[PDB]
Parts: C-alpha cells; structure tokens; sequence
RNA sequence: AUAGAUGAGUUUGGUGAUGGCUCUGAUUGAACACUGUCCAAAUACUUGACACAUGCUAAUCGAACGUUUAAUUUUGGCUCUUAAUUAAAAGUGGUGUACAGGUGAGUAUAAUAUUUUUUCGCUUAACUUAAAGUGAAGGCAAAUCCUUCAUAUUGCAAAAGGAUAUCUAUAUCCGCUUUAAGAGGAUGAGAAAAGUUUCAGAGAUAGGUAGUUGUUAAGGUCAUGGCUUAACAAGCCAAUAAUUCUCUUAGUCGAAGCUGAAAAGGCUGAUCGACCACAUUGGGAAUGAAAAAAUCCCAAGGCAAAUAGGUACAGCAGUGAGGAAUCUUGGUCAAUGGGCCCACGCCUGAACUGGUAACUUGGAGGAAUGAGACGUCGAUUUAUCGAGUAAAAUUCUGUAUACAUAUUGAUAAUGACAAUAUGUACAUUUGUCUU
C-alpha cells in the first residue's frame, strides 16, 4: 500500500524535497534517513521523531501525497537537472511560411537545442516565451539571449501562509496611529532635545 | 437470545405505555404544488421546457 | 465505604427483613410480629412506620430520591375469562333485574330451604379481592439486579448488583453493566455458570477439606471459590420460589422477563413479607411523602 | 444560495449531524428550512453479527434531496460524497489509480 | 393521557364559625456554613450597557493591474544610460467584512400586524438551465478602475478582459453584458371574503381627522384604494377616552425552564430556537438587488494624541471594580459551517476539543461467610440489658480508575483531541441535620 515513488532529476533527495515545499521543513531533514522513510513514516512515527507543530506534520504529509500523484510544483517534470540548476532555451519550429512557434525546452548547458534529439528535447509545463527569445515562468532568471536557468530555491513550492498587514482590518488605524506616536517621540529625542 | 426469535403479537389494549412528550420542533418543509389544481410543473414537457439541452 | 445506614444490617434487636438468605436474616423473618402496633399511633405514625419495615426489603440498595419518583400509582391487575363462559353468555343475565342482576333471598333463608336455588351464571372466580395494596413495590421487580435475585441467582439483591457492575450478566446476548437496566417483555438475561454456583453454593471451608483430600455424582477440586462436591447454601431452602413473571432455566443460568408483575384476584406477584395493612400505609405514604 | 449541509449536534466526543436545506450565509445550527434527514459518523455493529463488519446509519429523504438539487441547491463536500453514494451525483474525488 | 383532585399547627373559659399566618410537596444558571473519593455529560457575572494592560475574532485572489526597490540579463555611451526576466514589500481593483459571535441599555404594544381560501404583482447581485453578444477611444504609473462611443426586433437602452495548449493560424479555460426561465426573497400599501391578536401599573385629557369623508370627471394601477389632480358637497371616526399627555416598570415569545390533579393554570424570560433593539452617548447620509455593518460623516465627555485626528472587549481568553455569587490570557481548522479562489490553496476566539468549579444530573464508591475472642467497651434490675455479625479472620469479585492492544471519529488525502471494545492489575473517606 504506502508505495514509495522514485526520485526525480530535480528533487533527488529528501533535503531537496523539504527544502521546496518550504514552511521550514529543512529543519528535520535528519529525522528521516533515506528517502524510503519519507514516503513510509506514518502520522504517529512522524510525531514521534518531532515534526512539529501539527501544522507542518499535516503540510508535510499533503506534499507525500502530491509526490506520489506526480502533481509535482514548478519545474518538477525537468529532466536534465545538475547541483539543482536547470538549463531552459527555446526550440523553434516552422509552422507555416510565415509563422514559428517556440517553445521552452529543457536540455543540458552544453548542447545546443538543435543538436539534442526529440527524446531528450523536454517541455517544461508553466513556461512560455514571449516575443521572440524571453523565457517567462516563475523563478525563471535570464542567461543570455534566449536561455534562462531554474534553480532549487526555498519554499519554491510551498504554499505561502497569508499574512497581516498593521494587524488586519480591525487593527489597521490603531497600529499605524501608535506607530506614529513612536515616530514623532523619537525626532524629538533626536532634534526636539 | 433476540426476543424477535419468536414473534408472538400481543392482543389489542393490553398495554398502557405513556410516552413522554417530546420537547423541541422541527421547521415545517414548505409546499410546493396548490392544494387544488394539477400545477403545470408535474406535466410531460415541463422539465425539458424550463431546462433545456 | 460503609455508610451509617448499612451498620446494623442485620440487627436482632430491630429486626428488619432485608433481601438476602443470611442465616440472621431467616431468624428475623421467622421471627416476625404478626402485626406491628398501631393502635394508638396517628397518621404520620403510622405511614413512617410502614415506610420503615418495608423499604428495609424492598429497594433497599435505592436511595430514597430515586424511588421516590420510581414509585408509581399504576397498580397493573389481569382478570380471567372463562371460554366456557363467553361462548354460552353475552353478559345480558348480568344486567337482569334493575340492572345488576336478580335478587337472590338472605343467607338467613337459604340453607332453611332444604333445596338449594340453582347455581346463578357468572364467570368462574368471581366475588374475590384483588390485592392491589401488595403491589406497591411492582417497579423495582423490573430492575435487572433484581430480577437476578429473584430468579435464585444470587444469595442477596447486592450479590446480584455486583455480578451487574462487574460485566458477569448478559441480556439478549449483549453484555449489560447497568444494574438499573428496566427489563422489558422478553428480555432474556443470562448469569456466568461460575458466579451463581458460588452465590448459591456453600462456603468453602479449609478445616472440612483438609481431612477430605483423599479420603449422576461429583468429585472434589479444591481449585475452585465454592466447597466441591457443589452442594446449596445452607437454609436456601426457606427462600426458594420463583415467581410467574419470570422463566428459570438452571441448567444455563438464564431466565425470561415474560411480563411485568400483575395482581390477580386473590393473588400477587411482588414477593413482600408484609400484610396488606404495612402496604397500604407503604403507597399512602409515598402519594406525596407525608 | 441555497445549500445542503450538515448541522452538528450532539454532546461532546458524540457527534449528530442532521441535513438540512439552508441559507448559505447563516448560523450552522438555526433553523434551516428542512431537515432532509439525519446522518452518524461513528460507524455501528449488527448486534449479533460476529463478523466484524461496520456500518453507517443514514436516513436521507432522498425524493425531497432530488428536487432541490434539481433547482439549484449546492451540497457541501460532505453531502455531496454522501449524495453520491446512493447515485444522485458524481463523486468528486477519486482514488488515484496510478 | 382514564387517575388526577387530600391536609397539619395556631385566636376562645369552652363550642361552632370567619379569617390570616406558618408547616407538609416540588424546584433554582443560586449563595453561605460544616464537609468531600473518582468518572461522564451539561451549565457557569443573574450585580456596574462599570473602566480596561496584552495577544487574537475577516480575510482572500498574481490566471485583474501596474508601481517600488533587490539581484539576473541585455542596449547605447565611455561607473552612467536603455529594454526585459525573477523574487519580495506596499498598494490599486473584485468579492467578502449585510454572515458568524456578543449584550438586554433603551423600548408599553391593535398594527398598511396576522391566519385561511381565491386572485395577483415585483425582482438590474449570488445559485441552477439555455441563448445571443463580448467591438473603439481617453484619464491615473497601469488595469476586469473611472469617463465615453459604436452595435444590440422598430427606437431608447449594454459589455472586460485575462489564461493554457496544438502546428512541420486554429481550438480551448475562467470571466464580462444582455435576454428568457427555475429557485430564492428582507418582495406591493398587494387586493377581496370571513376570522384571530389575555393592548403592563397609575393618573389626566372630549374631541380627533384637513385628501381628511363622499360624488362627478380624468389620470395612474395586473387590479383595488384621494394613490394623484380639478371641480363640488361637509362630511368621516369618536361620544362608555377615539385622541393626546405625564409618571413607574420591563427586551418579547415558545409544553424553552420550574411548578399544580386541574383552569384560554401560575411564575420565569438562563442555557435552546424565533423575533426586536443596541455596539461610549447624541445627531445623520450614502453605497447596494437588498442596510440586513462591530462600516462611513458629525458633536460632546473619558483615555491616547498636538500638530494630531486614533480608541470604546455588550467578539475569545484575561485584569481591576462592584457583588452573597459564576471559570482558562490552552490546542486545532482533524470534524461541521462560512469568506476568497479556474485550480491548488489560504483564513475562520464560528466551531470542535483540553482546563477550572459537587452548580446540577447520571454512575461508581463491595459482595458472601463470620457460635460458645470462653476478649474488650458502655449502661445497669452486678447480673441483667446493649454495642454485635459488628470487628478480626476467611472465601471471591476486578467497579470508577491505571496500563496495553485494536478499532473509530475521515476520508481523494488530511487526527488537534478523545470515545468505544478487549486484556491485565488495584477493595479507597464518612459527613451533616434533628430529637
Ligand atoms: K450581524
Ligand atoms: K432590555
Ligand atoms: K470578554
Ligand atoms: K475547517
Ligand atoms: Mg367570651
Ligand atoms: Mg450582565
Ligand atoms: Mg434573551
Ligand atoms: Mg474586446
Ligand atoms: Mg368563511
Ligand atoms: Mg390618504
Ligand atoms: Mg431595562
Ligand atoms: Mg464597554
Ligand atoms: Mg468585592
Ligand atoms: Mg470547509
Ligand atoms: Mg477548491
Ligand atoms: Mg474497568
Ligand atoms: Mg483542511
């Protein structure tokens, strides 16, 4: 039943694995000692071990599960990936005589597109090219004319928490009034005395 | 074991079990037809009228 | 815990009927006045008095509270109707005369006519009392804990209570810890076999054995709480009785809740060592608790 | 907009749901416009089946449920995986098989 | 619901009446005194709507929109200067804060209230089904923001764009505008006929009504109605207070709670549901399909603030005060419900759960044997009556509970916390009132 899926070129272990999915999980990349205890731990064992708060348990658990779906984040489906950096550049096709269409493909910082083979010419899914030579997807930074890279980042998947501004809504005009007090205190500490 | 093993009905007016009155309602489901008349919503092409394909 | 109540259980000074098979206790109830004195006693007198000697049988491990409301002044009665009867009759003769039936002379003038008068129509059984006032206590006969008592399962109403608590009885084949379990028409309660033989079997004692220990039928196993060859407790013989609303199967320990308790005319069927005079002062007392 | 959902009862550790049709912007436990009917999440045991298996015990009017889905009702998550059961809806999740 | 109807003490020299008082019964969101072992459920500021330290209770969408710095990469010039990518932080816009939660200060009622039948009308947001249309400029840094135009049976009257794939431009996804329906609705004074509504206590007041009552004509309306208008008539309601005013008190109601045998019973108006009102006090408007806001504008006193313009815990927990008197500054969004979102997901002091209190209810809180320790103790017919089957001792049970295993609350996946079942093990208080 708990099948364990394998590694992908982009996430091979399991601190890489914790290090997307992001909340702070990198911290117990020690509490599993291979990739197969990820993927085998069940609630009790992982509360055990101390993964904790029960948030992060029950974040870290939802993320198993996507893995083993295959519904991977951002950059998951690469296929040529080196010390977590990975190649884009784009392979253009004649669609008529007066259109090319271009596509964001994923091939080794060496070869050049038109060299690599239709087996090993992959599409990345979530990037686009605009224009002509611009690569536009998330955490897609640019190389050079037409190539762009995608790095391992923290919390390059996770679902980011929603967070407050000045405390709410309900505690907006307060906070920025008291935090006003503060400011006009302190320039008379400064030029006032 | 079961005391339904054999079914044994007991005469009519043999008991006097007083029920305790229920405390609490529930809300009354509204009605949806007149109570005279055959209402066009029960006819053949209704349905296939007010929601087609 | 023992509470104060419960000290003198069994006193030979007061003499109260408790609900058990202790040796004290058969001398109490052999012992009995005939009639407890209410002469010269007023009303409150003599209702306390009654509530005294009865709730020292009856409910005697209920606190007062809850049988003060268990109480109840439905006093269910059965009548008997001969087939014979209603298949010759429609009940027209019982309205003969002004409308209660003919006239019959004195008893003065009777047996002076050396002919007796034909045998006048009624149902068989007729011109009796019912005993309501014995039925006081009819509701606690339905508790669990004492229908096991009842049924001779048990040495006393608390014996019977703790195989409850304790998980040994089983009703329609559930497993029931409830001791205030209200048994229904047709609930069959079942008893562990090892629990009534040592309620009902004689002590096991060390001083008898030891000279037994070499020196249809059963042998001796001293591996067991109740005296081997099981025989009964002594004196069990003066409360043995099972009453009709009950059907005892001793061969498994189980018995059937048939019904509840009725009165019949001239008949009961609450087992209550006291008159109908202590009964009738017992419910008069209980109507409003004063 | 109106929703079949659920209205918890019961005491503590001993959860009661009745379905009921109401309003979406209201209290979980006012009075709904009906009761479709009742539904236990602790699963029960036949009393003399010694088998092991469980059940559910649901009571559902399930003519009253068809017409108000039928209208326009919105089941909750819940309803609508129960709704499904007895084949009124599709289900909307499934066991991935790969 | 067919068992449900009860008395007692006390006035007199005495008797019978009259008539209060008290006791007898049940109960509390109770308090106090003396006490107290465990467990579950339920309830828990009834008083000052008194003042409040601190953290939280309403947010969400980057697949609406650009700014801003950060690095990354590209242009021109010879560090500067172009054009982009990416990530963060504030915002703009959409929806939601019109729900949930809290309190009972104010409020004294018959009203365009309400039930039945017949006949109807309205509905520009959200939900469900379907159809058609989704073009062009300007303003802000930009926009699905604002302004405006074309087109949309006749002629008046609309719209908004964003996103993802395919190939060696096409097709989709999420929206927007309009239209026709279903459902819903807080909807129109709906209308007609016949009914219903126990409207606090006390005092005073005999007039009230001015489109007000009716007719003619006209308009309006689905229709009805001075609903509206003109011209005439002087009516209409009331006469025992219609109408108006002052004082006192109060949120209203329900087999919701307690109580009686019962009465269209009485009392209360906690927890539950419905309705009304309020959010420091007073005075107000707009937005919107609809005020149905803890919103917004204004004034005053309190606290904070002074060159500012916040705050009001009657949201949760908590503090001080008042009082005879009412508790944790916990965990989780796992379950149920709700907001946002294409989706994934985010948020939720709603909620679910742990804690405190015998406040209440339910349950446990141990059963059987126990005769000469030829012992003790208190009375006293010093030999009788009691403590006393009581104790000791013996034989059993394994209840609350502890521990362990399993299952379950939850499934597409997710378990904060706990329930249930089974196995093993344990024999633990008396207290208080009266006479
Ligand atoms: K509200
Ligand atoms: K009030
Ligand atoms: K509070
Ligand atoms: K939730
Ligand atoms: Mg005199
Ligand atoms: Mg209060
Ligand atoms: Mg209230
Ligand atoms: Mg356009
Ligand atoms: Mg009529
Ligand atoms: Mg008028
Ligand atoms: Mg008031
Ligand atoms: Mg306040
Ligand atoms: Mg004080
Ligand atoms: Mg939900
Ligand atoms: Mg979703
Ligand atoms: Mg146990
Ligand atoms: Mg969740």
């Amino acid at each position: 039943l708990p099948l364990i899926p394998k590694p992908t070129p982009f996430v091979p272990d399991v601190p890489t694995f914790l290090t997307l999915i992001g909340r702070d999980l990198k911290q117990h990349a020690d509490k599993f000692p291979t990739w197969e205890a990820l993927f085998t731990l069940t609630t009790d064992q992982l509360r055990e071990l101390g993964v904790e708060p029960p948030r992060a348990r029950r974040y870290l658990l939802r993320w198993r599960q996507r893995f083993r779906e295959g519904k991977f984040g951002i950059g998951g489906d690469l296929k040529h990936v080196e010390n977590g950096v990975a190649y884009l550049k784009i392979h253009e096709k004649e669609a008529s005589p007066t259109r090319t269409s271009r596509r964001v493909v994923n091939v080794p910082a060496n070869q050049h597109v038109e060299e690599v083979s239709e087996g090993e010419r992959v599409k990345v899914k979530g990037y686009k090219v605009k224009g002509v030579s611009t690569i536009v997807g998330p955490y897609a930074l640019p190389v050079q004319k037409g190539v762009a890279k995608l790095a391992v980042t923290e919390g390059m998947w996770e679902d980011k928490r929603g967070h407050k501004v000045d405390g709410g809504e309900r505690r907006r005009a307060e906070v920025r009034f008291k935090r006003g007090v503060a400011e006009r205190k302190a320039l008379r500490e400064k030029m006032g005395f | 074991d079961s005391p339904n093993y054999i079914k044994v009905p007991e005469p009519p007016q043999s008991s006097e079990v007083r029920h305790p009155f229920v405390k609490g309602h529930l809300p009354i489901p509204r009605s949806i037809f007149p109570k005279k008349g055959v209402p066009e919503k029960v006819q053949s092409g209704y349905v296939n009228r007010i929601a087609p394909k | 815990m023992k509470i104060r109540r419960l000290f003198k259980y069994h006193s030979l000074k007061k003499k109260p009927i408790r609900p058990t098979w202790n040796k004290y206790n058969l001398y109490n109830l052999a012992t009995a006045g005939r009639e407890p004195r209410i002469s010269g006693k007023t009303f409150f007198q003599q209702k306390w008095l009654a509530k005294s000697l009865t709730r020292a049988y009856h409910g005697e491990h209920i606190k007062e509270r809850k049988w003060a409301r268990m109480f109840s002044r439905r006093l269910p009665a059965v009548v008997n109707m001969d087939p014979a009867y209603m298949a010759k009759y429609n009940g027209s003769e019982q309205a003969a005369g002004r409308g209660s039936g003919l006239s019959e002379p004195p008893a003065y003038e009777k047996t002076a006519d050396e002919k007796p008068a034909k045998q006048v129509i009624a149902n068989p059984g007729r011109k009796v009392p019912t005993p309501y006032e014995q039925m006081t206590f009819a509701p606690l006969e339905r508790r669990l804990d004492i229908a096991i008592f009842r049924a001779l399962f048990a040495s006393s109403a608390r014996q019977a209570r703790q195989m409850v608590v304790h998980g040994a009885v089983t009703v329609n084949g559930k497993k029931m810890k409830h001791p205030g379990y209200l048994l229904n028409p047709g609930d069959l309660f079942q008893v562990d076999v090892e629990r009534v033989l040592y309620a009902t079997g004689a002590p096991k004692d060390k001083k008898l054995l030891a000279a037994a220990m070499k020196a249809e039928d059963n042998e001796i196993d001293p591996s067991k709480p109740y005296m081997t060859p099981w025989r009964p407790r002594n004196y069990m013989s003066a409360f043995a009785f099972i009453p009709r609303y009950l059907e005892v199967n001793q061969n498994i320990c189980a018995a059937v809740y048939l019904r509840h308790p009725v009165a019949r005319p001239g008949e009961s069927e609450v087992p209550s060592p006291f008159s109908p005079t202590i009964n009738q002062l017992a419910f008069n007392w209980y109507l409003r608790r004063g | 907009v109106l929703k079949l959902r659920l209205a918890r009862f019961g005491r503590t550790n001993a959860p009661f749901y009745n379905i009921v049709v109401a309003h979406a912007r209201t209290a979980r436990n006012s009075k709904p416009l009906e009761v479709i009917g009742t539904y236990d999440p602790v699963p029960k045991k036949d009393t003399y089946d010694t088998t092991g298996k469980l059940h559910k015990d649901i009571k559902l009017d399930v003519t009253r449920a068809k017409y108000w889905i039928g209208v326009g009702a919105q089941p909750t998550d819940t309803v609508w995986r129960l709704l499904s059961l007895v084949g009124i809806l599709d289900p909307k999740y499934k066991k991935p098989q790969p």
